[PDB]
RNA sequence: CGGAAGGGCACCACCAGGAGUGGAGCCUGCGGCGCGCUACACUGACGGAGCCAGCGAGACCUUGGCCGAGAGGUCUUGGGAAACUCCGUCGUGCUGGGGAUAGAGCAUUGUAAUUAUUGCUCUUCAACGAGGAAUUCCUAGUAAGCGCAAGUCAUCAGCUUGCGUUGAUUACGUCCCUGCCCUUUGUACACACCGC
């Protein structure tokens, strides 16, 4: 029976990836903090 | 209920203990009314498969 | 106008209820 | 989105309705398996209910509960009013050997009212009662307004 | 008796109209019939590509002679399909114009229908009796 | 198998029984005098019949 | 904890 | 109010809150649940016997109860209403359940068998149908509006032929076989129908 | 004049008005025959109270219905209503009461929501 | 001998009326297809709860068969098996998709075996229908099987899920179509087969049963 | 790292319901007395799981 | 600038603890308002 | 009140209570002689029963639930102005 | 504004970005004609609408 | 008024008053060897050449 | 202060089921917790054809004509939604389900920074193989599916609120368990029942 191997722990879809993940939680954060402030 | 719920074997056995007390006549006279409520009702639910039965020692039970 | 449809109340009786171009039109 | 926002009650006999917009809600699912609620005959609670409209409310919510409780009933609702914005918690209480002490238990949410209509909710063309101005020039200062 | 295409079924009218328009073959297809999509929501141009175009010009026959007259822009939003966005919701697309007028340019070629007052394409009488002679022959292949 | 036909008599409400069962007396089919106390899981009304792969045991409680 | 009819039959 | 005929004296003067004027009444076969139909309120007031106060307001009408009855051994009632409705409520046992049935005009009188399976109800129309209560479905009608012999009023202004002055039934009874009914409304007729067949069986003046 | 007489037919929110008169025994829904209804499942279903009765009343009478509304099992259900009631009326008015009660019954004792609608109305628990 | 003549002049309409639409008004069937008489069910406690005597001609009368609790046993059997044919996320009403279904699995009971596509389907649940149950003691603690027996109603109940549940599992990913599988599960839980989800599935339920009785 | 399937599948419990239809189950009790495995295998049936 | 109406009031330990106190002052008093049964 | 009870009550009151008064505020007849005439006819009816006499202070439930009789001419041409006649309840 | 409903506008080409908007967020606005308002949320497909 | 041929990985069933392709099976593989009719005009079965 | 007995209620209980959340992708309120949407295909995908609603009435929408595969633009007039039904192709292969990502091209919009955005065409075909521990809600025109419209002082714009369409399986009993409540002076008036 065929032996496979796990991954555990492509580059620019990784990079782009994490580009816009970083741009989401940032967009994100510093609206939230600019509402509370001006409420 | 709790008169309706028990089969007829323990119905039988209810009438040989009434038996029992006719023959002990002084509990008789201590609780009439409820013997004899017990008695008509047991008899007019039970009715078909007692009149269905056939045993001469229920008859005289009986009578 | 919504009001008065709203309350229509529907048994009203009221005795009402018993009733080329230009060659066409010069001919009607 | 699954914040609850909008409450609006009617009394059905042709009575009014009230529409309040409910803000702050936290639920008993939203803190924690804590039992149940007890179910009682609850006690009511009406703080800072001054003017008609104060009256016009506590009427309504009043008749909303049920009527007669018991002397030694055990949960209480409590209606805070703070500057048009009321609050709204339940509250279980024993008699200590010396006072009172209370759990925070039910919902929590405060509520606003809006809008308060003659006629039941169906109809969307009944008189206003009472309707909150929101561009007035005193929106942020005037109470029960 | 004297039946019509209200008397015949759809299906089976449509079919043996556009059997009748290929072995007449006086139709004149435009030449791109074999790349068209017939819609922008469509996903493939359609499968049997020999007579799909004459189906649609018997359903557009029919379409106007149970209806009085229509406009390309009405046959678009009548033959006009909902699309598939994918990750959104979906939506209403209309059909595809340039062949709508081309089924209606041709058919006006054969005379089956006709320009119509108030602008509009409306049937013709002798496209008319030719329908109902196709309707009763459909009618009577039961034989 | 044999297996045996009966039809019901009176469900007995008021026992202490576990949810979902309901304890029902049943009489036989073939012959209308035995009347047998059984259990029963689904929805159950009177005289409709019903069927016993054993006929001698008879349903006492579930607590 | 029996129940009545139980008891009586038990009895 | 409730009499006995024993000691011939009141128990229980049953009311509302607001004295509001009952027409039908029905009571419980084993005598624990009286219920009457006003006309002015369209519920059903449900009073207790032996404690006196009323258990419910059964409300669910709309427009006024014109007939109310038990069915005897289910232990059922049927109550019928000039919302061209019948309306079959089981009360006991938790449930508190409902079965409407639609009829074709305004029902007004109402009768069920002796077993209590079958729920015969004269309408407006003059038709008086029967129903099955179980399935809630219609056994079957019998027409009325044929032989009824209206009278002619003296002071009237059109033919006793053409008039609907009182071309249907206000009353409707049984047999004790539950086979055959009486039916007599504002007319000079008395019928007497037979179910099974359909038929009038005979009409006194 | 002709004699006619026209019935209404609701489902959910299908309306099915339906004209009957006198004539050579048509029945025809929106100017089709009823042969060719739409969703061709339903056809028995609409073809429902002509088979229950015959087909020798449908001879002598000549039916005309319009359907407006609702989907189309509603339209098929509002269709049925419309030809069921628009019969009996018909015989109601212009033949035998006799036959209109043989009718009614027949249709009654099929199916009652032939005759009379079924308004779901709502109840709370 | 003695006849009754009701008809006198051959019936024609002005609209044509197909051939198999008057040998309807001659007898209703089933899709004027299948007859219902002779159509009995081969055992008894479950008649008057498979009902099968009042005729029909398709499986979509929507009558109200959820007010009281035994309106699902008058319903007809084969309305009862196309609304729980039409069970999943995906198929969440969808009763003429159900219907089409049923209408061409009877069409392959038939055509595999000649009796009654019908007659098949009554057999069918007469057959799977479990016989007795085991509830759960909880017993303080001690989770244990004890043995009742089962009222009719759900052994039908019981019995439309098994077959329906089967086909549905049997062709979830499969070549198969649903009409064809559940034509397969029908005639297998007629014969008994042993081989079907629900005779599997009943007669391990029996098992367990007569275990611990 | 084949992209084909998942090889390592956290299933719903129990194995009664994750388990073939006839099975024998058995479980290494130390106390236990000894038998023979493949006497054990050749005495169970032809279509059984273990 | 300036603003259009009143800001929600956020919940606070402060006003909480003002509150459970009225509440509190409110029981001990057994002085709150109810829909008393009608007489008569 | 009591005052409404030794002053309100009018003979315009009780006038106005009457039946025609009540059919031309219902809007059923245009005219009150209208209304007494179709009274006369008999085309009117109360709840169950129909009512022949002008006079006849109709009560607050009944003027509730008064109508046309049915199957009479004046409503068919009512529904026939409306194009809905319905002569399955021989309107 | 850009796109306008009963008492409800979409304003266009006063900030630059959602940022701005939810900085300057409930606020008293008004225009030419003299009615009041507030702004209300910031729109999210464009950048400062 | 038909007839079944075998063909290239397909089974063509040819009515007779028209004399064309009536039926087209397609779902094998490879070729198909026999195509056979029942005594009763319903099923046909297909050899086909993968046992 | 505690117990006992009798009785009622409850999808916070039992019983029978259904449908979700938690796994993937997208979106969005809370700071990891939570809500919606699309998928994982044959009860399907795709192509032709059939067609059935309702709520809505403060340089714009438009009927029609033209050309353009489409997207679109052009000239003229006034102030009927999808699922669905039928026929046909595909057939069990992460395959044609899926459409993330990427490339190229075509047009529109603002504008002038070779700026941003929208829609269409072709090519590229990722994760997803029915979702653990757990968890939620629900008993009839209900659960679920499908679209359409409007934004009418609070809340909402990859959303709220109405509207129509299709429409089920399973309980409708029991206090056995988990709770919650009521009573332990018939008080009230006949017959009956009970009687610290």
């Amino acid at each position: 029976i065929p032996t496979h191997a796990p991954k555990y722990e492509d580059r620019t879809r990784s990079e782009i990836n994490k580009m816009k993940a970083q741009l989401k939680k940032e967009r994100k954060f510093t609206m939230k903090e600019i509402r509370k402030d001006a409420k | 209920d709790a008169l309706m719920v028990m089969p007829f074997s323990y119905v039988l056995k209810f009438l040989k203990f009434i038996d029992t007390v006719m023959q002990n006549k002084t509990l008789l006279h201590s609780h009439l009314p409820l013997i004899c409520k017990n008695l008509f009702f047991i008899i007019k639910f039970n009715h078909k498969e007692l009149v269905s039965q056939k045993n001469e020692e229920l008859k005289l039970q009986i009578n | 106008l919504r009001e008065k449809a709203k309350e229509r109340n529907p048994d009203e009786y009221y005795h009402a209820m018993h009733s080329s171009m230009d060659q066409v039109k010069l001919l009607k | 989105r699954g914040v609850p926002t909008s409450l609006t009650i009617s009394h059905f006999p042709h009575g009014p309705t009230a529409q309040f917009s409910l803000h702050n809600v936290v639920m008993r699912h939203d803190i924690i398996n804590a039992g149940n609620q007890s179910e009682v005959n609850p006690h009511l609670i009406f703080d800072n209910f001054t003017t008609a409209l104060g009256k016009r409310v506590v009427c309504i919510l009043k008749h909303l509960f049920n009527a007669g409780p018991k002397k030694d009933s055990e949960r209480v609702i409590t209606f805070a009013n703070r500057g048009d914005f009321i609050s709204v918690r339940q509250h279980v209480y024993v008699r200590t050997r010396e006072g009172v002490e209370i759990a925070e238990v039910g919902p929590r949410f405060e509520m606003r009212l809006f809008e308060l209509r003659l006629g039941t909710l169906e109809n969307k063309d009944a008189d206003v009662e009472w309707q909150l101005r929101r561009f007035i020039r005193t929106a942020n200062k005037k109470d029960y307004l | 008796p004297g039946v019509s295409v209200r008397d015949v079924a759809a299906q089976d009218f449509i079919n043996a109209y556009a059997s009748f328009l290929q072995r007449q073959g006086k139709l004149e297809v435009p030449g791109y019939v074999d790349i068209v999509k017939t819609s922008s929501g469509n996903e493939m141009p359609p499968q049997d590509a020999e007579g799909w175009f004459y189906k649609r010009a018997a359903s557009v026959a029919r379409h106007i002679y149970m209806r009085k007259q229509v406009g390309v822009g009405k046959l678009n939003k009548l033959y006009g399909g909902a699309k598939s966005r994918g990750v959104r919701p979906y939506k209403h697309i209309d059909a595809s114009g340039s062949i709508n007028r081309k089924v209606l340019q041709a058919l006006e070629k054969i005379g089956i229908v006709e320009i119509s007052p108030k602008g509009g394409r409306r049937i013709s009488e002798n496209g008319q009796r030719d329908l109902d002679r196709i309707a009763a022959q459909t009618l009577e292949e039961d034989e | 198998t044999p297996v045996t036909l009966a039809k019901v008599i009176k469900v007995l409400g008021r026992t202490g029984s576990r949810g979902g069962v309901t304890q029902v007396r049943v009489e036989f089919l073939e012959d209308t005098s035995r009347t047998i106390v059984r259990n029963v899981k689904g929805p159950v009304r009177e005289n409709d019949i019903l069927v016993l792969m054993e006929s001698e045991r008879e349903a006492r409680r579930l607590r | 904890s029996l129940k009545a009819g139980e008891r009586l039959m038990e009895a | 109010r409730a009499w006995d005929l024993i000691r011939y004296r009141n128990f229980r003067t049953f009311t509302g809150t607001e004295r509001i004027q009952f027409n039908c009444l029905a009571v419980d076969p084993s005598g624990e649940v009286v219920c009457a139909g006003s006309l002015d309120n369209f519920d059903i007031h449900v009073w207790s016997v032996q404690t006196g106060q009323l258990l419910d307001a059964l409300s669910g009408h709309e427009g006024p109860v014109s007939c109310l009855s038990f069915s005897q051994e289910n232990s059922v009632l049927a109550s019928a209403s000039w919302d061209k409705t019948i309306r079959i409520w089981s009360i006991f046992g938790r449930s508190q359940q409902v079965e409407p049935i639609e009829v074709y005009s305004d029902v007004l009188a109402l009768s069920m068998r002796p077993d209590g399976k079958e729920v015969a109800v004269s309408t407006l129309k003059g038709q008086i149908s029967i129903f099955n209560i179980e399935d809630a479905k219609q056994v079957g009608n019998i027409d009325c509006r044929k032989d009824i012999i209206s009278g002619r009023f003296n002071q009237d202004r059109f033919t006793a032929k053409n008039s609907e002055r009182s071309k249907f039934f206000t009353t409707i009874h049984y047999s004790f076989d539950g086979m055959a009914i009486v039916a007599g409304g504002n007319n000079n007729s008395i019928c007497l129908y037979d179910v099974p067949n359909e038929v009038l069986l005979k009409r006194f003046i | 004049a002709v004699p006619s007489v026209q019935t209404f037919g609701k489902k959910k929110s299908a309306t099915a008005v339906a004209h009957v008169k006198a004539g050579k025994g048509l029945i025809k829904v929106n100017g089709s025959p009823i042969t060719l209804v739409e969703p061709e499942i339903l056809r028995f279903k609409v073809y429902e109270p002509l088979l229950l009765v015959g087909l020798d009343k449908f001879s002598n009478i000549d039916i005309r219905v319009r359907v407006t509304g609702g989907g189309h099992v509603s339209q098929v259900y509002a269709i049925r209503q419309a030809i069921a009631k628009g019969l009996v009326a018909y015989h109601q008015k212009y033949v035998d009461e006799q036959s209109k009660n043989e009718l009614k019954k027949a249709f009654t004792s099929y199916d009652r929501t032939l005759l009379i609608a079924d308004s779901r109305r709502p109840e709370p628990k | 001998d003695f006849e009754v003549v009701e008809e006198f002049t051959p019936v024609v309409l002005a609209t044509p009326i197909p051939e198999e639409v008057q040998q309807a008004q001659t007898e209703i069937k089933l899709f004027n297809k299948w007859s219902f008489e002779e159509v009995e069910v081969k055992d008894a406690s479950l008649v008057d709860y498979v009902q099968v005597r009042q005729p029909i001609f398709v499986a979509h009368t929507a009558g109200r068969y959820a007010n009281k609790r035994f309106r699902k046993a008058q319903c007809p059997i084969i309305e009862r098996l196309t609304n729980s044919l039409m069970m999943n996320g995906r198929n969440n009403g969808k009763k003429l998709k159900a219907v089409r279904i049923i209408k061409h699995t009877l069409d392959i009971i038939n055509v595999l075996t000649d009796q009654n596509p019908i007659q098949v389907v009554v057999d069918a649940i007469t057959n799977t229908g479990p016989r007795e149950d085991t509830t759960r003691v909880g017993g303080g603690g001690a989770a244990r099987r004890q043995a009742v027996d089962v009222s009719p109603l759900r052994r039908v109940n019981q019995a439309i899920a098994l077959l329906t549940i089967g086909a549905r599992e049997a062709a979830f990913r499969n070549i198969k179509t649903i009409a064809e599988t559940l034509a397969e599960e029908l005639i297998n839980a007629a014969k008994g087969s042993s081989t079907s989800y629900a005779i599997k599935k009943k007669d391990e339920l029996e098992r367990v049963a007569k275990s611990n009785r | 790292v084949n992209s084909e399937e998942k090889l390592l599948k956290v299933i719903k419990n129990p194995i009664t319901d994750h388990l073939p239809t006839k099975c024998r189950k058995v479980t290494l009790s130390f106390d236990a007395p000894v038998i023979r495995v493949q006497d054990y295998i050749e005495k169970l049936d032809d279509d059984e799981s273990i | 600038f300036d603003r259009t109406a009143k800001p929600v009031p956020v919940i606070t330990s402060e006003v909480t603890e003002s509150l459970e106190d009225m509440i509190r002052r409110r029981i001990q008093d057994s002085n709150f308002d109810d829909l008393q049964r009608r007489t008569l | 009140k009591i005052s409404d009870l030794e002053n309100k009550v009018t003979v315009s009151a009780i006038c106005r209570r009457r039946l025609p008064v009540i059919m031309h505020r219902l809007k059923m007849a245009e005219t009150i002689q209208d209304a007494v005439k179709f009274i006369e006819q008999g085309h009117v009816r109360v709840g169950p029963n129909l009512i022949n006499d002008p006079a006849y202070l109709v009560t607050r439930n009944m003027e509730d639930y008064v109508t046309w009789v049915d199957n009479s001419k004046i409503k068919k041409t009512l529904l026939r102005y409306r194009n809905q006649i319905d002569d399955f309840d021989f309107s | 504004p850009y796109k306008i409903f009963k008492n409800t506008a979409f304003i266009k080409d006063m900030f630059s970005s959602a940022m701005e908007v939810a900085r300057f967020e409930g606020a008293q606005i008004k225009t030419v004609s003299g009615i009041r308002g507030e702004i209300k949320r910031a729109l999210s497909k464009p950048e400062g609408h | 008024h038909d007839f079944a041929v075998t063909s290239s990985t397909r089974v063509q069933i040819f009515s007779s008053r028209t004399r064309q392709v009536i039926k087209t099976f397609s779902r094998f593989k490879d070729v198909v060897y026999s195509a056979s009719f029942r005594s009763d005009g319903k099923l046909l079965c297909a050899g086909d050449a993968t046992g």
